[PDB]
């Protein structure tokens, strides 16, 4: 939902009020992804 | 663009294609010329 | 070259060492992308 993918284009493109907008569904998207990675990981290493 | 003598009506409005040039949005953001200036989905501080 | 630096070709934004690489870019190719879809490698904006 950012208007990119990249931290940089929106580090270099908004002023803080707004990149904290961006930057927050960002870190919310990956923080996310990171939590199930992990989770698969320890449900598979648990098979292992 | 700006300056131009006469502007077109809004169900004809006018495009011009800004390309291949160095483009100084200080001169813009600085002048007190304009009541509503305001930047979508980028800042203007950061234009230059 | 060959230094950790914050380059600037662009817009593009990013920290990294910049070396001469012996990619095959054709004439057209502004700059390669990795597996990660992230910039990997550059054209610089005056030098072919
Ligand atoms: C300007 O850029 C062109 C790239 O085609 C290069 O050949 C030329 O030497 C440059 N000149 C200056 C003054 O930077």
């Amino acid at each position: 939902g950012a208007i990119s993918s990249v931290l940089n284009d929106i580090l270099s493109r908004l002023d803080p009020p707004e990149a904290e907008v961006q930057i927050d569904r960002l870190i919310t998207g990956r923080l996310q992804s990171l939590q199930t990675y992990v989770t698969q990981q320890l449900i598979r290493a648990a098979e292992i | 663009v700006f300056n131009a003598t006469r502007f077109a009506s809004v169900y004809a409005w006018n495009r011009k294609r800004i390309s291949n040039c160095v483009a100084d949005y200080s001169v813009l953001y600085n002048s007190a010329s304009f009541s509503t200036f305001k930047c979508y989905g980028v800042s203007p501080t950061k234009l230059n | 070259k060959n230094k950790c630096v914050n380059f600037n070709f662009n817009g593009l934004t990013g920290t990294g060492v910049l070396t001469e690489s012996n990619k095959k870019f054709l004439p057209f190719q502004q700059f390669g992308r990795d597996i990660a879809d992230t910039t990997d490698a550059v054209r610089d904006p005056q030098t072919l």
